[PDB]
RNA sequence: UGCGAAAGCAGUUGAAGACAAGUCUUGUCGUUCGUUAAAAUGGCCUCG
């Protein structure tokens, strides 16, 4: 259980340390 | 090596001396073991990146030669 | 320059004209008089691939000037025209092998 | 070996987002081939590290819109995992050992 | 909230900057002349006048052919006739154009090789003309408009001759393909007629063979600037015929050279992309008359073909353009320190694209080939190729969509379009009228009725030729200079009502069933746009000033113009770019639309407003509620599919590599 | 599952502090986390409390079985990093600091852990074995 | 149609032999006059070859 | 003169250029006579682009002053160096320099500029053509330059080995012009 | 910025003055007091 804690810790970690040619809309005037 | 250690760890316990005859398993392994903090760093951010963006005339042609001529 | 040794000075550095001088072989020294200073100091000319003339200075060898002619240079020659009292000019001649001077 | 140096010459240099700016898939590709096979090497794996996490980084949009690049890091996240395990046995029979002694 | 369909599935490429020419000698000291003009040369055989005045507006444009280029450009500008352009094909040919017409006004054989390079003399009385052969061939003009013959031919010689120069009228200065300068002699009356006086040679690449691209003389010093394909300007005496000074400036071909009026500044361009400024202004260096390598630019994305420069008290340009397809301005004084403009890639004064509300087609015409796309996402239901080799001028598409007419300078065709199968069944209506019909624009008034306008600016009505009378216009010294000015530019029918509208701004309404002319207005811009709006009975004309003006059909010009036309928005004042395509809104007649290259804009004619460099200064005459957005650009086409619909057309090369460090 | 993100939507904009109750429930699965995050997490003040409820529980004890409270923080980093950087809050740097020192023991831990590992199934096999 | 498109390159054809003289054919005179002077293939081709040069390292 | 922020002699020492904030001009005058008495403001030579760019492109490190008071070289923190010539004040730039330019002498004849900066390279620029020679990997970056001689047959160089932060280390080097090798170091 | 080991553990940023921009609101400082407190297309000789 510990060793799938501090690897997920681990990760958690890491996490921490880190034109379309046609478009389609509709505008508002 | 496991596997000759697990069997074999009774008769090496009684051995003389093991760093000196086993030197070359401890130095080779511990260069192992130094990659795995960085090595899980990069699974890390390989992961991020991983999860992020895996989330996220022929026919109508006319020519007009062709129709003159047929 | 001018006896236990021998002060010798090697030339090796033409300022970004290395294309138009393949050797040294080929030079002459002359006195160029500074006019807008007065001063005179000694030049080294030299015969380039392509009809050029290249200049330096004689002691610190820094690249002065550069003479182009029309033909392979054949030789040059320097002539000098007094001016006034302490006033002269360095005319430099170069000759095509043709004979266009 | 060889490419070991250069690649930690350049680090040393402080040129790595440098040389990664101008690049596109084409020529990331080969980038990424030897770090395929760089990071099972124990002395090239940190090296090989530190060049594939800026290239993430600063390439992240375009491997989005490349998916060859997809596959090429997929095989990566597979061996890298590998290491991984590796290194994991290596920590496990390493205190075992010292158990021993 | 309002659709809007952004389509970039229509492409347009324009052909590469081959020449650029300005149309009068720069003078310092006296003002810019009303009829300063740019010529551009274009690979697709296209020549573009643009006027200087009014930020850049482009007056007329002259249509290529198929397989046609412009390898260089060449004014005459002599007292008291009009103005004369002439061009070179890249064959043995030399083309002097109709500028009424925009048509071949003579077509010249140089009777020698492939030419390479044309030039004209200071009195503007005579043509050089380089060949592929080696043979300059010298061809007089002083005999008129449309005039020219062979007037004598300098010595025949074994290398292509690239460039050319004069000095004065006495001497033709050429630069050639085995890297040698030649100067040869034009003074008549002279024993040494033609002759080759002096011939110098350039440093040569030792791996490759060098080529002198281009020559000018510098007549304030009186030396000869050369570039060559090593990337080095050198400067000779022409006296002696003596290399002066030498600068490995360039790393690629050095194409282009060009000086100020006073000979103080050359600049010189290329392949590298950059512009590079030589210096004599110093006192010094006058007296020493040695030059000075100031600075240089990178502004161009690729190679810079072409090169040209203008002064006056009100005018100072650099203006460049090449591979990029796009004209670069800057201040000759100020290079180094002075603002630049990009100018637009395409400016749709013309409009190539046309869109129908009924059937939701676009089509779109380029290089004799009709595409149609059908819009619910889009089909192209259906491509038409046409035979002649001149380019389509325009298309006009009829209401219902059944009838498209594809109008040339040579010829005019009608093809109608049947719906099969979510495709068009194209048939060719035969018409000897049209056939035989230069079509400069064309429009329909209904289904079948069209309003035609000639190359020679003849109105009629053709029912698929019942002409309709037009005003005389009083000529002018500038229309005698400029001879187009005075041709329709914008045609517009509307509800039966049509408006004509001339480069001179003179604006006219046409009653077509009645056939008879009765003048609207007399501005004093030139007119990019007009609108007639049949709901408040009126017409919108833009100037070439971005000024609106709205006039009544028969108060001459309306309340809301009276009160807007010097009160307009900042957007539309601080635009640098003309407003080109006007067009209404269904959901209410009141409001129109207006776009230009890069903009769009809206406005509400019922609402009155708010009261609260690189161009002429203009001190000279010319001749003699609110919706703003430049989100969407470059802009090819705008307007309606429908009342709540919007179709917005937008535009979607290896180059030099010069790398940016970082640190 | 839409009732609690629902309750959580509302406890988010009342300032409720069983906040944390309504994390933890569970009935949220992973594909609801990234969907809840990617739909209802639309103001950076409603991010800005799941990442200071979420952080300040796995600080206190990141030794905490239930996965759930470190399976939350995993996406929220991951979709919306650039939202979460963009925050100037102090108090959130602050917070990043302190699980960042709480998880940062962890690694240290790992290492030991391993080996320690190692040794017991090591131990194992001779027992196994000798029963053998 | 790959066969008529091979029909209509055949069907363009300006010159044809018969017996020991070949033939060429004339277009009308007016229409020559009417077409624009085109361009030469080799003066644009001596350009591209310059302009794809390496020295240029257009790349 | 008053609020002085930057100064220079000319190598002859009688002319001298300064720099003042009566955002900045440049004066020169003549010492022992009148006969240079010139003043321009900074903007005039400083260029709009540079005015748009950051102040590092309007900030000034260096200026040297020609013998006879025709050219001034004034360097930049960007690298860039302008020769103005103060009978017209037209500009003229000279940029090869990455980093902020350190040291800027004329020669006596004023036909070649001396540079030297953060490269630890030294830049000898031939005006006529603008060629440049080039001294790298030198012992220290350049805090000055001279050239000392009647004929300029020897080049004074300072260095200042600024790897040691603790401590400011001067090194003064005599370099021979005809072979440009250390001569007394 | 302080202590400490490298790990880390604690804490820190304010008052003016002058100028530039918009048109009263903002920026900057070869200027003061106080607090432990990216980017002007620009790369490094010859001596074979």
């Amino acid at each position: 259980k510990q060793v799938e804690i501090a690897e997920r810790n681990t990760e958690l970690w890491n996490l921490i340390d880190t034109l379309p040619t046609y478009t389609m809309e509709y505008l508002d005037i | 090596v496991k596997w000759c250690l697990i069997i074999h760890g009774g008769y090496l316990v009684s051995i003389p001396n093991l760093m000196s005859t086993l030197s070359s398993l401890h130095s080779t392994l511990k260069r192992r073991s130094d990659l795995l903090p960085r090595l899980l760093a990069l699974d890390a951010r390989l992961d991020c990146t991983i999860n992020k963006f895996k989330t996220l005339e022929d026919d109508v042609e006319y020519n007009e030669e062709l129709d003159d001529a047929g | 320059d001018l006896s236990q040794t021998a002060k010798i000075e090697k030339f090796s550095r033409l300022y970004g004209h290395e294309s138009t001088q393949r050797s040294f072989e080929n030079f002459k020294v002359a006195h160029l008089q500074n006019s807008q200073t007065n001063s005179v100091h000694g030049i080294v000319l030299l015969q380039g691939n392509n009809g050029w003339i290249n200049i330096l200075h004689s002691t610190s060898g820094l690249w002065l000037m550069g003479c182009k002619i029309e033909g392979v240079i054949t030789d040059f020659c320097i002539d000098y025209q007094p001016i006034s009292r302490g006033k002269f000019r360095t005319i430099l001649i170069a000759v095509n092998a043709y004979g266009e001077v | 070996e060889l490419t070991l140096t250069v690649l930690q010459e350049l680090r040393k240099r402080g040129k790595v987002r440098v040389a990664l700016y101008g690049r596109d898939e084409s020529t990331l590709e080969p980038l990424l081939n030897w770090c395929l096979k760089g990071i099972e090497d124990v002395r090239s794996a940190s090296i090989v590290a530190d060049w594939v996490a800026v290239v993430l980084e600063l390439y992240g949009n375009t491997l989005e819109s490349s998916p060859v690049l997809q596959e090429l890091m997929i095989d990566l996240k597979t061996k890298v995992r590998h290491e991984i395990h590796k290194s994991k046995e290596a920590q496990r029979i390493e205190g075992m050992l010292q158990l021993l002694t | 909230r309002m659709i809007v369909h952004r389509c970039r599935f229509v492409d347009f490429t324009p052909a590469t900057i081959t020449s650029l020419a300005f149309s009068h000698k720069s003078n310092i000291n006296k003002l810019t002349p009303s009829d300063l003009r740019l010529a551009i040369g274009r690979s697709n055989g296209n020549i573009e006048i643009w006027n200087p005045r009014n930020n850049w507006f482009q007056e007329m444009v002259i249509e290529g052919g198929k397989d046609r280029s412009i390898e260089g450009l060449c004014w005459s500008n002599v007292n008291g006739e009009s103005l004369r352009l002439f061009s070179i094909g890249g064959s043995t040919v030399v083309t002097e154009w109709d500028l009424a017409t925009g048509l071949p006004l003579r077509n010249y054989d140089c009777n020698s090789g492939v030419i390479w390079s044309i030039s004209i003399n200071d009195s503007q009385d005579k043509l050089s003309v380089g060949c592929d052969n080696g043979t300059v061939v010298l061809i007089d003009i002083s005999g008129g408009p449309g005039v020219l013959e062979h007037d004598t031919i300098l010595m025949r010689q074994e290398a292509r001759v690239l460039t050319l120069a004069w000095k004065k009228d006495d001497f033709v200065i050429g630069g050639c393909s085995d890297g040698r300068i030649r100067i040869w002699s034009a003074q008549k009356n002279d024993e040494n007629m033609g002759r080759l006086l002096h011939t110098m040679k350039v440093d040569k690449a030792k791996k490759e063979s060098t080529l002198v691209w281009s020559v000018i003389y510098l007549p304030r010093t009186d030396q000869i600037a050369s570039g060559d394909s090593t990337g080095s300007i050198k400067f000779w005496d022409f006296q002696f015929a003596t290399l002066n000074q030498s600068f490995k400036a360039h790393d690629a071909d050095v194409l282009c050279l060009t000086t100020d009026t006073d000979n103080n500044y050359v600049f010189s361009a290329g392949v590298d992309r950059k512009i590079f400024q030589f210096s004599q202004n110093t006192n010094k260096s006058q007296k020493n008359n040695r030059w000075v390598n100031s600075s240089n630019r990178l502004l161009h994305g690729n190679d810079i073909r072409a090169i040209c420069a203008y002064q006056s008290k009100g005018a100072d340009f650099l203006v460049s353009g090449g591979v990029e397809k796009t004209l670069v301005i800057n201040s000759l004084t100020s290079f180094s320190n002075g603002n630049y403009r990009k100018m637009p890639t395409v400016e749709p004064y013309s409009k190539n694209v046309l869109v129908n509300k009924e059937q939701r087609l676009v089509v779109s015409w380029s290089e004799s080939t009709v595409k149609i796309w059908t819009m619910g996402n889009y089909k192209l239901v259906c491509k038409l190729t046409l035979k002649d080799d001149q380019n389509i001028s325009t298309c006009s598409l009829s209401p219902d969509g059944q009838v498209l007419v594809v109008g040339r300078p040579s010829t005019t065709k009608v093809f109608h379009l049947q719906p099969v199968g979510n495709k068009l069944k194209v048939t060719k209506l035969d018409n000897d009228l049209l056939l035989r019909t230069s079509t400069k624009l064309v429009k329909f008034i209904d289904n079948s009725k069209i309003v035609i306008c000639s190359c020679e600016d003849d109105v009629f009505i053709v029912d698929l030729p019942q002409e309709v009378e037009l005003l005389e216009v009083t000529s002018t010294k500038s229309s005698i200079k400029v001879p187009y000015i005075n041709r329709i530019n914008h045609l517009e029918v509307d509800q039966n009502i049509a408006v004509i509208s001339r480069g001179c701004g003179v604006v006219d309404i046409l009653d077509l069933k009645a056939r008879i002319s009765k003048p609207l207005a007399r501005l004093n811009n030139f007119i990019t746009a007009v609108h007639i709006n049949t709901s408040r009975k009126s017409v919108v004309v833009i100037t070439a000033d971005n000024k609106i003006y709205e006039f009544n059909m028969n108060s001459v010009l309306t309340q809301w113009s009276k009160n807007n036309t010097d009160n307009l928005p900042k957007e539309w004042k601080t635009l640098k770019e003309n407003c080109v395509g006007i067009f209404s809104d269904i959901e209410n007649s009141s409001r129109l639309w207006f776009w230009g290259a890069t903009w769009i804009s809206r406005i509400d004619f019922d609402v009155d407003f708010p009261i609260n460099g690189l161009t002429i200064t203009d001190e000279s005459n010319f001749m003699n509620h609110f919706f703003f957005t430049d989100k969407y650009k470059p802009l090819l086409f705008v307007d309606l599919i429908s009342s709540n619909e919007l179709a917005i057309i937008e535009r979607n090369q290896k180059a030099f590599i010069q790398p940016k460090l970082v640190f | 599952q839409v009732e609690i993100a629902n309750i959580l939507s509302s406890h988010l904009e009342a300032n409720s502090t069983e906040i944390l109750d309504d994390l933890m429930s569970g009935s949220w699965t992973e594909p609801e986390i990234k969907k809840f995050i990617l739909t209802k997490i639309n103001t950076v003040d409603h991010l800005s409390k799941i990442f200071l409820t979420i952080s300040k529980s796995i600080t206190q004890n990141p030794w905490n079985e239930e996965n759930l409270l470190p399976l939350w923080l995993k996406w929220l980093l991951t979709l919306k990093s650039g939202e979460l950087n963009s925050i100037k809050d102090k108090h959130t740097k602050k917070n990043c600091k302190h699980l960042k020192s709480a998880l940062r023991s962890s690694e240290e831990i790992l290492p030991v852990l391993l080996g320690i590992q190692g040794r017991l199934e090591m131990l194992r096999r001779q027992a196994k074995l000798r029963e053998d | 149609k790959t066969k008529k498109r091979k029909t209509l390159k055949n069907l363009r054809k300006d010159s044809v032999k018969r017996g020991k003289f070949r033939v060429q054919l004339l277009s009308t005179t007016q229409d020559s006059k009417t077409l624009p002077p085109k361009k030469e293939s080799s003066i644009i081709r001596s350009k591209d070859r310059w302009l794809n040069r390496k020295a240029l390292n257009k790349g | 003169w008053h609020n002085v922020i930057l100064s220079n002699i000319s190598s002859n020492g009688k002319l001298l250029a300064h720099m003042c904030k009566d955002h900045k001009s440049i004066s020169v005058v003549s010492l022992f006579d009148d006969s240079v008495n010139l003043s321009f403001p900074l903007g005039s030579i400083l260029s709009s682009q540079t005015q748009s760019l950051s102040y590092n492109t309007r900030y000034v490190s260096s200026m040297a002053i020609d013998n006879m008071g025709q050219q001034l070289a004034v360097g930049f923190a960007s690298g860039v160096i302008s020769i103005v010539s103060l009978a017209d004040l037209q500009i003229r730039l000279l940029k090869w320099h990455i980093d902020s330019v350190l040291s800027l002498s004329f020669s006596h004849d004023g036909s070649y500029l001396l540079s030297g900066g953060w490269e630890k390279v030294m830049s000898l620029w031939q005006l006529e053509t603008n060629s440049q020679q080039f001294l790298p990997r030198l012992n220290g970056i350049i805090i000055d330059c001279q050239v000392l001689g009647p004929q300029g047959n020897y080049y004074s160089l300072i260095l200042q080995m600024t790897e040691n932060n603790s401590n400011s280390d001067y090194q003064f080097l005599l370099l021979n012009a005809s072979d440009l090798t250390s001569k007394l170091s």
